[PDB]
RNA sequence: GACUUAAUGUCACGGUACCCAAUUUUCUGCCCCGGA
RNA sequence: UCCGGGGCAGAAAAUUGGGUACC
């Protein structure tokens, strides 16, 4: 019948996008195709189409939420419908035998991932019953069909019995070791045969490239194990980390998944809960874990989705992420200077406590101190907003920040956690990125800067930690010409330093390695992708991604910018930040330090720090920030506003 | 103590369902709208309710306005400090506000002498209700020492009275198009926007501050605001059914789609086009009258009807009354003839923290309120949904897409479209905004957001209600070049030049250079053209708005309050303001004196001013251009079946719509040449979809994903004052290939815009070209620029035939013999006496065998192999030639004297003598169907013979024309194309360069006139004499000078043939010579040289033109000056020499230095067109038809050379007869 | 009154009905034998 | 047994297909 032929066009278009060998960019089309095919004749007939029609409108429907990837952090609502679109057809058939035992097989499925998406509309144990009827419909063809497994798995996690079924799945050939891993831990309670399993599958997640449902099924897998109280999920966290590392080491950009900021807390948490020389080694791990989520950062599907060597490099990426989503459902810590102690912070999304890692070189010691990072947040939060609105006007918001951060902070001004003399390099997560850590004030009356005692460098990670002409002071400028003018034309700076109007390829331009670099230009934020993030210098401006290519020369140069981070950077409008400003894409090109303002500040303040920089490169930024205006934060704030926005940002 | 207020909303305010504070949580659409009104069904049934904005809206507005009041005066107030108030509610403490603030509080130096509590608060913690009996959980209106009740509105009531549902829009920034969706219900505030409420203040020490913070409030439920202390379409449904229904009965169903878009296009020409008969009246002769106007429905014509349907549905009004009529014989016709989304429809509804934010002291504060006025300097469109989905309260379509309008039809620009748009260009200022995130926790502190949050607009109504102008569209099929099966859509578009009320007030501290900018951005002045895209089709060249009058005026905030709050902002009264002087300025508001220039605004400069590259030029058609209209020619009282398309536009200085419509090539039109222009060029029109594609035509026209980078703006016509006569009327009609004479239906006109290359129409258009387009793309629209300069492209309709040929393109500065000799025919060449004589047409009897191809050419690419170019001919009149104008059936100006006389001057364009390019064309066309063994393309198939068959049933059925290319087309079907398939070769009219002008003639009247034999209609009768003979074949007309014996008898001739039987013409002398252009577009090496054989086939060997051809007028003679191709070369005599052979190569196989008379059917063709007594010849044949009988007039005697004798089938059997008229040049009074 | 608010917290002016599509394709203002 | 006559004046097709849910 018509019937018969459409299935026979539209059951074979979906096994064609189903097989694994079809790309996501065809097998997008395809189902679409198919289901255009397959809904088309529904609107045709409505309720005239068989079940067996029925049945492939929900596989279209199961397989078309498949390509539909997120294109950011909260799931789409597309895919969502598309599986309540599927979840609907699916129970048709089931009101209106191979055709019952097939219905609630992906009946089953669509209701899996509608739970598993979005919990709320398929509840836990509404999508316990639906599955338990599988058992009652006997879907336990585990030799045969994937989906099968997964019903009798994603029951267990519910807790259904299931010890009859055991027999067949965890011999089936097609159950991957993560689903074996899992009906070998709360189908029979056999906490130790979930160790070697889950070992395999946690090996081959170093190949399997992050956006695949694996990584999110064995986070989700450690996610139930970990509040379970276990003691097993502490060395699975770990051991899975383990893979994201190698997995993501292949622009310093990463594949987004909701989960990645769980298995990065999850596995620090494990390592933190696990915390001589051994007890310390986990707490130089939890500086491992914690570098390892700032070695690069997350970007959303859109962004990435519109942006040549790099250019190949990244399409590479995004190619091999797209096919894997689909793919499942059909310098070293220690090597710091003498005199130096770094300070990694991590922010826990787990448990609302933040924690810094601090490493003494001169001590060879490791230690670690817990700090509230909820109610800090909140006063950075009021001193961002009132910063936007009024700028150098905001600055008595700045002090009752810099003083929430040492409130909140106390191990900063310890002397075992920080000793009084040694050089401190911040390593901040997330908000502490925008925190001025280094002018912060200590906790007690008349409390001295954080400042004041230690000079302060700042380090997107310690990934960016990095190991030549003494006398070229190059000076870039688009800045107003009123507003540098004495400084414009002072006798240091080079021939190769175009001082008045600057393009985005004279900065490509400078060579030999120079001492000083200076950037005076507006810098505007890209809000979603800190690739797209410029410095306007001319026409067009130079971007993050057009820096990291195009600009080579500034090898272990000084840099200085004029822009203000918070015009480099995005507003934070939520505690994760991960949008690296141009200051560390400068950072990945050489450019040992650079020195930048984090906020608007009048151009003399600028002003003065460029010429204090060039009279001796060597001086530390920290004594001109006490010895020049700040370092007062009680009479006249806006002073002290002006000098603690200049932060060092790179150390070698 | 009672405070009895008024809440008034001066813009349409957002209304929403009433659902309980738990039960809302399931609705998304009530979450989204908490502070919108609130609509309550009162009664049972879903229709009925009550409308009313809850208190805690009200309250929440107010204690917002006293922060703002109390941070404006640095916490103070009249002199009383207040603190801070209080904002945060401990959930351990009790239980959580119904709203929390996700927003940040104003706050200050809080200088109360002591901490409020109950005994003693400040007049803040009064009006928060802080310390009272009144809690989260209400018992009684006593315990409020504030309290605020609902507020019912002042006006059971109809959802669908008050409010609309209207789908508003997030369009993504960086693609423009929209993210998603949500609808609300904007309710009507000029009837429905007074809401009345008690506010119960028992605390008297913040009377003060809260009647000044009444007074302070600005907007509420998405609308600005004031707080004062105080069935005809079913009768229509049916009566559509009777119309349907008689077209039904007289089988002309198809019409009734085209008869609903003429009558809903009836509301623009208003009640005098129906009560006083303006419709067009049809031929002045004709019996049936007008075709659509005159369908009889019910025995009374179809205008008299709508007349008496207007007198019985008068009480909607005209545009009520036709919008409803022609929505109806759409909505029926619907059902006549017949008429769900995967992945649902893109419908998005949207840990809490105290962000104190805190003014410096003595930072002065202002309120800038700017005002003008929006004027469309191009037809703007706001989309709406279609009335059926637009219905509140419940969540067939006769215009696609509906412009937004009011509840009585003005023009309006939304506030949210306006803002959106602002929102748009202020991040375009920034060059750093966010994509709007819904319902986050954290207030977006981008650079946009926060001067978002401080800028608050207005909703513009226009003060015109006219209806909105029908904008159709259409989809070319790339392959076929014409219609793509099922685009052909409609939109309704506001007039240009509509000035619309532009408000925007930015409350903040300092006024910013980038609100500056778009300001300025969005301004017309002087060489500036306001660049205000407001709405959708944008890619189109719809809204681009522009800023005008504008007046930016300062509220000193932090002084001029208490008059600020004594005008209430001038909220309401901003008409009032652009119009008032500086001397009538409310007290406390003052010009803004400040406001920076275009040029010194650095965000204008870098970010807004090179956004959009505007491309101005100047299209020069030198052809007459016909963007029809067939809808508006139904309804207008030229009864042309095709009119040039012409716009309203709107004189703002009038007040009215200009009385003449300005004539244009529509935006669309300009922008889908542009379009394929570029996709040919580069392939990607070839392409079979385009989702998610970034080929060259996607990054640079759009697709369903990505906004257009370049927006199109309509070719308006800026010749028409030039021209005496700006439309020329131009006659078409479709010949008969076996008789010819015309078709049956087939016979038409055009009202093109009278284009001439002596005097051209000169269509200034301009697109737009978005910042960042690759050096490759903007050569890719410089070379369709060049192509549509260069004539590939002609526009509008009838290109083919001549029409629209872009003569050239002027930019704004702001931006070979063919020596064949035919042998000729035995009987005229051996009698040089000329005794015998000949018929004047022939039949060509080529046969049945006919090559259709299956593989259809693609008009979608030039492809290499295949010849594109152009060709220039000179056109040789060896006869006297008549191209009659039809026009003007008084051309010569003496039907005077002889009434009902047909007299027509030569065509002509502005005087200038033409001959069209359907003409040659079509007598192209014979040619080379004829040439080829094509099928009968132009065919009377319902025509019978006086039996048992008709003359489709006669013809052979591979002759028959060829219907969809699935069966393939003839080698003539091919080149010159079906109504499936564009042909690819376009005929130019032809320019009268030299000659002899007129014939003339001194016995007539007009000397260069002449009044022709009657000219009779063919009759297949004679040339089928019974029902066992066939079609003869091909029609054709020998050359001969026969038009001297007209010319020698032109006073007998009007003094015995009857003065209306027939005509007097204006006809050209011998010798001269016409130029036409023939363009060819992907032609084989042997089609192409085919064609240039068809042009020129010998040297003794011409065409048959005009009017006139059985009389021996029209011999015209083709010879090709120039062959052009481009992949523009010059192709040269050898090369021509080559394409040509190869077109004999190609006959050779269908039949299975050319002889081409070795070809049977083509030797025949050839004696047909071959002319005797061309070059240097004696011959002059002796070619006339035989008269009635020997009394019938003209009669010779002495000869038997009469129908009667010849019809007798004793001395002329039937099957001679047709051997005869098969036999070219076959003498008939000696007959063969 | 209620319908119809909750009160120490409503950025919803927190969101452009947006994005794609050439009113076009073919057609000679043409022409002879009869009609009861 | 009779001595003339104008025709067509638009026909066919497309009359909408879809896409779009950052937070
Ligand atoms: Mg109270
Ligand atoms: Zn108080
Ligand atoms: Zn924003
Ligand atoms: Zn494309
Ligand atoms: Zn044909």
């Amino acid at each position: 019948t018509r019937e018969d032929i459409d299935r026979k066009e539209a059951e074979r278009l979906l096994d064609e996008a189903f097989n694994p060998r079809t790309k996501p960019v065809d097998r997008k089309k395809i189902i679409n195709s198919a289901l255009k095919i397959l809904i088309g004749l529904y609107k045709e007939k409505k309720d005239d189409l068989t079940s067996a029609s029925f049945i492939s409108i929900a596989r279209a429907y199961y397989l078309v939420s498949i390509t539909i990837l997120p294109k950011g952090t909260t799931i789409p609502e597309k895919k969502k419908e598309a599986l309540r679109k599927g979840i609907e057809f699916i129970d048709r058939a089931i009101n209106k035998i191979l055709d019952s035992q097939r219905a609630f097989r992906i009946k089953s499925v669509l209701s899996i991932e509608f739970n598993r998406i979005d919990r709320e509309k398929c509840d836990n144990i509404k999508l316990k019953n639906l599955l338990n009827e599988a058992v009652d419909k006997g879907c336990t063809d585990f030799d045969t069909y994937e989906w099968d497994i997964q019903i009798a798995i994603r029951l267990c996690e519910l807790g259904v019995d299931m010890e009859g079924h055991f027999d067949n799945l965890i011999k089936s050939n097609k159950a991957n070791d993560l689903q074996k891993a899992k009906a070998y831990y709360f189908i029979k309670k056999d906490d130790h045969k979930a160790k070697e399993h889950m070992d395999k599958c946690t090996a081959s997640l170093k190949y399997t490239p992050c956006s695949h449902r694996l990584w999110d099924e064995t986070v989700g897998f450690i996610e139930r194990l970990k509040g379970d109280s276990s003691t097993l999920w502490r060395d699975f966290a770990i051991k899975t980390y383990r893979s994201c590392r190698v997995q993501e080491k292949e622009l310093r950009l990463r594949w987004y998944w909701s989960r990645h900021r769980v298995l990065y807390d999850m596995a620090f948490l494990a390592v933190k809960e696990q915390a001589v020389n051994v007890k310390q080694a986990k707490i130089k791990k939890l500086a491992e874990i914690s570098d390892s989520l700032k070695s690069r950062f997350s970007l959303r599907l859109s962004d990435m989705e519109k942006m040549d060597e790099s250019n190949h490099e990244f399409k590479k990426f995004l190619d091999k992420c797209v096919t894997a989503y689909q793919d499942g459902y059909v310098l070293e810590l220690t090597q710091v200077p003498e005199g130096w102690v770094v300070v990694h912070f991590y922010l826990n999304k787990l448990e609302g406590m933040g924690n810094a890692i601090v490493f003494d070189k001169c001590a060879n010691s490791w230690q670690y101190k817990e700090f509230q990072y909820k109610e800090l947040f909140e006063v950075f939060l009021t001193w961002q907003a009132n910063y936007n609105l009024y700028k150098e006007n905001a600055a008595e918001h700045l002090v009752t920040l810099c003083k929430k951060i040492g409130e909140t902070m106390p191990f900063l001004f310890c002397d075992n956690f920080i000793p009084n003399g040694k050089d401190v390099l911040f390593v901040p997560h997330d908000f502490l990125h925008r925190l001025p850590l280094h002018g912060s004030i200590e906790n007690k009356t008349n409390g001295k800067l954080f400042l004041e005692n230690h000079s302060c460098c700042y380090l997107p990670a310690w990934s960016f930690a990095s190991e030549s002409t003494s006398d070229e002071y190059v000076l870039l400028k688009n800045f107003d010409q009123g507003h540098f003018e004495t400084l414009q034309n002072n006798q240091i700076w080079g021939t190769q330093s175009v001082k008045d109007g600057a393009s985005s390829d004279d900065l490509e331009n400078i060579r030999n390695n120079p001492r000083l670099l200076t950037i005076l230009c507006h810098g505007e934020a890209n809000m979603s992708n800190p690739f797209r993030s410029m410095l306007k210098l001319a026409n067009g401006g130079i971007t993050y991604l057009e820096i990291l290519n195009s600009v080579k020369g500034l090898k272990g140069s000084q840099v200085i910018l004029g822009a203000c981070e918070t015009d480099l950077v995005p507003p934070l409008s939520d505690v994760m930040d991960e949008h690296y400003s141009v200051a560390t894409a400068l950072l990945l090109i050489g450019a040992a330090g650079v020195v930048g303002t984090m906020w608007k500040v009048r151009s003399n303040k600028t002003k003065s720090l460029i010429e204090w920089k060039l009279e001796n490169i060597e001086y530390k930024l920290n004594e001109w920030q006490k010895e020049t205006g700040g370092a007062a934060y009680k009479d006249h704030p806006p002073t002290f506003y002006r000098s603690i926005a200049f932060r060092s940002i790179g150390f070698p | 103590m009672n405070i009895t207020v008024e809440l008034t909303f001066f813009e349409p305010y957002r209304l929403v369902e009433w659902f309980d504070w738990d039960a809302r949580k399931k609705s998304h659409s009530a979450m989204r709208g908490q502070a919108f009104a609130q609509w309550t069904w009162k009664g049972k049934g879903r229709t009925a309710g009550k409308s009313f904005i809850t208190g805690t809206l009200v309250r929440s507005a107010v204690i917002k306005a006293v922060e703002e009041l109390l941070s404006l005066n640095n916490g103070k107030w009249e002199g009383v400090p207040c603190c801070n108030g209080s904002f945060q509610t401990d959930e351990s403490k009790g239980k959580k506000p119904s709203f929390l603030r996700k927003r940040h509080t104003l706050q200050w130096q809080a200088n109360n002498k002591n901490i409020c509590d109950k005994e003693e608060a400040c007049p803040f913690c009064i009006l928060l209700g802080r310390f009272d009996n009144a809690g989260k959980v209400h018992e009684r209106n006593k315990d409020y020492d504030i309290h605020f009740s609902n507020f019912d509105l002042d006006h059971d009531l109809r959802l669908v009275d008050i409010a609309s549902g209207r789908i508003l829009n997030r369009v993504d920034f960086d693609t423009g198009k929209a993210k998603d969706y949500f609808r609300t219900w904007e309710a009507d505030y000029e009837t429905y926007g007074t809401y009345t409420g008690r506010i119960t203040l028992r605390n008297e020490h913040a009377k003060k501050l809260l009647l000044a913070s009444l007074g302070f409030v600005d907007k509420l439920c998405g609308a600005l605001c004031r707080i004062e202390v105080i069935d005809h379409n079913d009768e229509l449904r049916k009566q559509a059914e009777v119309i349907v229904e008689a077209f039904k009965q007289n089988d002309k169903l198809e019409k009734i789609r085209i008869l609903a878009d003429a009558i809903r296009t009836l509301r623009l020409h208003g009640e005098g086009v129906i009560e006083k008969d303006e419709l067009p009246d049809g031929k002045e002769e004709r019996d049936k009258g007008h075709h659509l106007w005159d369908i009889k429905v019910q025995g009374t014509a179809l205008r008299t009807k709508l007349k008496e349907l207007w007198q019985s549905n008068k009480d909607i009004g005209w545009r009520k009354f036709t919008e409803m009529l022609g929505s109806n014989l759409y909505l029926i016709y619907k059902k006549e003839t017949g008429g769900f989304r995967i992945l649902g429809d893109t419908e998005y509804y949207s840990s809490d923290l105290f962000i104190p934010v805190t003014p410096p002291e003595g930072i002065e504060t202002k309120e800038w309120i700017i005002v003008g006025r929006l004027k469309a300097a191009t037809p703007f469109y706001f989309g709406v949904q279609q009335p059926s989905d637009s219905i509140p309260g419940k969540e067939n379509e006769h215009t696609s897409f509906n412009i937004l309008l009011d509840k009585e039809n003005r023009y309006r620009i939304p506030r949210s479209a306006l803002r959106g748009a602002l929102r748009r260009d202020l991040r375009t200022a920034f060059g750093s905004g966010c994509n709007v995130s819904l319902g986050g926790q954290i207030l977006c502190n981008c650079k946009v957001c926060i001067e978002m949050r401080r800028i608050t607009l207005k909703d513009s109504v226009s003060d015109f209600s006219e209806p909105p102008e029908i904008r159709y569209r259409i989809a070319k099929n790339p392959g076929t070049a014409t219609v793509e099966d099922g685009s052909l859509f409609d939109i309704e578009v506001g007039p240009e030049g509509l000035t619309f009320p532009f408000v925007l007030r930015y409350r903040g501290h300092k006024f910013p250079e980038q609100l500056s900018s778009v300001i300025r951005y969005w301004e017309e002045n002087d060489g500036k053209n306001g660049m205000a895209w407001l709405g959708g089709l944008d890619s189109t060249g719809k809204g681009r708005f522009a800023l005008k009058d504008i007046k930016i005026f300062e509220w000193d905030l932090n002084q001029k309050i208490n008059e600020y709050i004594k005008e209430r902002g001038m909220r309401g009264k901003e008409k009032e303001l652009l119009e008032m002087g500086e001397s009538s300025l409310p007290d406390g508001l003052i010009p803004y004196k400040f406001f920076e220039e275009r040029e010194c605004l650095f965000p204008y400069k870098e970010n807004l001013k090179p956004q959009w590259s505007e491309v101005q030029y100047t299209i020069e058609v030198g052809s007459p251009l016909l963007t029809a209209d067939t809808i508006s020619a139904l309804t207008e009282p030229g009864n042309r079946d095709a009119i040039a398309y012409k716009k309203r536009v709107y004189n703002d200085g009038n007040n009215a719509i200009e009385p003449e419509p300005r004539f244009a090539v529509k935006s669309e039109t300009h922008r889908g040449i542009f379009r394929t222009a570029v996709g040919r060029r580069t392939g990607d029109l070839g392409k079979e979809d385009h989702e998610d594609c970034t080929c060259d035509m996607c990054i640079i026209f759009g697709n369903e994903h990505e906004s257009s980078k370049i927006r199109f703006e309509d070719l308006e016509l800026i010749n028409g004052n030039e021209f005496e006569k700006l439309e020329k009327h131009i006659d078409h009609v479709a010949i008969d290939r076996f008789t010819g004479g015309a078709l049956d239906k087939a016979k038409f006109d055009t009202y093109p815009l009278a284009g001439s290359p002596k005097k051209p129409l000169k269509l200034k258009g301009r697109f737009w070209i978005k910042k960042g387009f690759s050096g490759d793309h903007k050569l890719l629209i410089t070379t369709a620029l060049s192509d549509i300069r260069d004539g590939l492209y002609p526009l509008g309709s009838k290109g083919g035939v001549g029409y629209g040929w872009v003569a050239g393109i002027s930019i704004d500065d702001n931006v070979i013999n063919n020596d064949y000799v035919h042998p000729g025919h035995q009987s005229p060449k051996q009698d040089h006496k000329n005794k015998n004589i000949y018929y004047p047409h022939y039949f060509l009897d080529s046969g049945s065998k006919v090559y259709r191809e299956k593989d259809i050419i693609t008009h979608e690419e030039f492809t290499e192999e295949l010849l594109s170019g152009k060709i220039n001919c000179k056109l040789e009149t060896l006869t006297p030639l008549i191209i009659p104008d039809t026009s003007d059936e008084n051309g010569l100006k003496l039907q005077g004297n002889k009434p009902g006389h047909k007299n027509y001057k030569f065509f002509n364009i502005n005087g200038e003598l033409m001959i069209p390019g359907s003409e040659l064309r079509g007598m192209l066309r014979t040619h080379f169907e004829a040439l080829t063994k094509s099928c009968f393309a132009i065919f009377g198939e319902d025509s019978t013979l006086s039996a048992s068959k008709t003359l489709g049933g006669k013809l052979d059925k591979a002759l028959h024309p060829c219907t969809g290319l699935s069966d393939g087309l003839c080698p003539g079907c091919h080149l010159f194309g079906t109504t499936d398939y564009k042909g690819r070769v376009k005929f130019g009219f032809a320019k009268y360069e030299n000659g002899p002008e007129w014939l003339i003639t001194r016995g007539n009247n007009p000397e260069r006139s002449l009044t022709l034999g009657v000219l009779e209609s063919p009759r297949p009768a004679f040339s089928i004499p019974d029902d066992e003979s066939e079609i003869p074949g091909r029609k054709f007309y020998l050359h001969h000078n026969g038009w001297r014996i007209i010319r020698q008898k032109q006073l007998e001739i009007r003094e015995t043939v009857q003065p209306e039987r027939n005509v007097t013409t204006e006809v050209m002398d011998k010798g001269n010579v016409f130029s036409f252009d023939v363009r060819f577009e992907n032609l084989r090496e042997w089609e192409l040289g085919l064609l240039l054989q068809s042009l020129d086939p010998g040297k003794n060997i011409a065409h048959k033109l005009g009017k006139g051809k059985p009389y021996g007028f029209g011999s015209v003679k083709i010879k090709i000056d120039s062959l052009h191709t481009f992949k523009i070369k010059r192709v040269p005599q050898s090369d021509i020499r080559e394409y040509i052979n190869k077109g004999y190569q190609k006959l050779i196989e269908w039949s299975g230095l050319p002889q081409w008379h070795v070809i049977p059917h083509i030797d025949k063709l050839y004696k047909l067109l071959w002319v005797p007594f061309l070059n240097d010849s004696k011959l002059e044949p002796d070619v006339r038809y035989p008269v009635l009988n020997e009394e019938s007039k003209g009669y010779i005697e002495g000869s038997d050379y009469t129908y009667k004798k010849l019809g007798d089938k004793d001395n002329l059997p039937y099957k001679t007869r047709v051997k005869g008229l098969t036999t070219p040049w076959s003498p008939w009074n000696p007959f063969q």
